[PDB]
C-alpha cells in the first residue's frame, strides 16, 4: 500500500519509489531525522494556524 | 459565505481581502508568501485599482493585526477568458513584504500528486471570505469559514448549467443552504492534513449562492502548481 497506507507515515508529502515510501515537505519545512516528520524552519510556518 | 461560522482568533490566517479605492471589499485572496497573493482572474476586472488587506477578521472593528499592501505586478492567466471562466487564476505580487504575525501566516502550496491523491480525496475542505451571507443579501463585515465536502464530479457535470473544465472542481452541498458567495470570489478553498492547511482551490464561481441542486466551483489549484510556482520568481 505504501502512501497509500495512512500517507506512508508521512507528516506531509508522500512518494513511492522502488517499492518504497519517500516523505517530503512544504516549502518552509524541513525533513526530520526519521524521514518522516516536517519540522518549521522558521516562525509562521505555512499551514499553521496561529493560536 | 452562506452558512458555516466564524473564522476565530488565528483560525483563518491566510486569508487576504481584494480591496477597491472605497475601501470595500470585492474578492478574496489567499497568502503564499510573503511577497505572493493568490486569486481568480475574474477578480481583477471587477475593480480598477485595488489593494490588499490582511490580519483582519471584523472590518468594522481594528484588531491591532490588519495590514493593507499595495500590488507591484499583476499575474493573470494569459488563457483565461470571462466565456468560460476557465483558467481562473491569477498571482499579485506585493510591493512590500507581509511580516507575519498573530491572524498573518501564509497556506502551504502541496504537490500535485499527492494533493490530488491525498487531499481532493478527504471528505471536506475549508472555504472562507467576508462574501455576501445569502444571495441576496450584504458583505459580511466578519470573516467566516465553512466545511465543504467534495463532491462527485460527474455529479457536479450533470447538476451544471456551465461546462466544468479539467480547471475546476466542485464542493458543497447539494441542499443544504451552506456555499461560498459573491464576494467570496478569489479566496481561499484550503485542505486540512494532519493540522497543517494546503492550498486546494480558488473560489471561482456558482450559480447563485447554496441553490437547491447547484454546488460551488472551484478553479483546481493543483493543474497550476508549477505555473504558480513559475510567477513566484
Ligand atoms: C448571478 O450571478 C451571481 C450572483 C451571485 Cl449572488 C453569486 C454568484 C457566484 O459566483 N456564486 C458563487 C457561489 C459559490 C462559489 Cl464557490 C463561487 N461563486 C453569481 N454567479 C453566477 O451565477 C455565475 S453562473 C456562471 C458564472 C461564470 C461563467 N460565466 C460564463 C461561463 N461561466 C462558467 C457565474 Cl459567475
Ligand atoms: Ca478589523
Ligand atoms: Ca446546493
Amino acid at each position: 500500500k505504501l502512501c497509500s497506507l495512512d500517507n506512508g507515515d508521512c507528516d506531509q508529502f508522500c512518494h513511492e519509489e522502488q517499492n518504497s515510501v519517500v516523505c517530503s515537505c512544504a516549502r518552509g519545512y524541513t525533513l526530520a531525522d526519521n524521514g518522516k516528520a516536517c519540522i518549521p524552519t522558521g516562525p509562521y510556518p505555512c499551514g499553521k494556524q496561529t493560536l | 459565505i452562506v452558512g458555516g461560522q466564524e473564522c476565530k482568533d488565528g483560525e483563518c490566517p491566510w486569508q487576504a481581502l481584494l480591496i477597491n479605492e472605497e475601501n470595500e471589499g470585492f474578492c478574496g485572496g489567499t497568502i503564499l508568501s510573503e511577497f505572493y497573493i493568490l486569486t481568480a482572474a475574474h477578480c481583477l476586472y471587477q475593480a480598477k485599482r485595488f489593494k490588499v488587506r490582511v490580519g483582519d477578521r471584523n472590518t468594522e472593528q481594528e484588531e491591532g493585526g490588519e495590514a493593507v499592501h499595495e500590488v507591484e505586478v499583476v499575474i493573470k492567466h494569459n488563457r483565461f477568458t470571462k466565456e468560460t471562466y476557465d483558467f481562473d487564476i491569477a498571482v499579485l505580487r506585493l510591493k512590500t513584504p507581509i511580516t507575519f504575525r498573530m491572524n498573518v501566516a501564509p497556506a502551504c502550496l502541496p504537490e500535485r500528486d499527492w494533493a490530488e491523491s491525498t487531499l481532493m480525496t478527504q471528505k471536506t475542505g475549508i472555504v472562507s471570505g467576508f462574501g455576501r451571507t445569502h444571495e441576496k443579501g450584504r458583505q459580511s463585515t466578519r470573516l467566516k469559514m465553512l466545511e465543504v465536502p467534495y463532491v462527485d464530479r460527474n455529479s457536479c457535470k450533470l447538476s451544471s448549467s456551465f461546462i466544468i473544465t479539467q480547471n475546476m472542481f466542485c464542493a458543497g452541498y447539494d441542499t443544504k443552504q451552506e456555499d461560498a458567495c459573491q464576494g467570496d470570489s478569489g479566496g481561499p478553498h484550503v485542505t486540512r492534513f494532519k493540522d497543517t492547511y494546503f492550498v486546494t482551490g480558488i473560489v471561482s464561481w456558482g450559480e447563485g449562492c447554496a441553490r437547491k441542486g447547484k454546488y460551488g466551483i472551484y478553479t483546481k489549484v493543483t493543474a497550476f502548481l508549477k505555473w504558480i510556482d513559475r510567477s513566484m520568481k
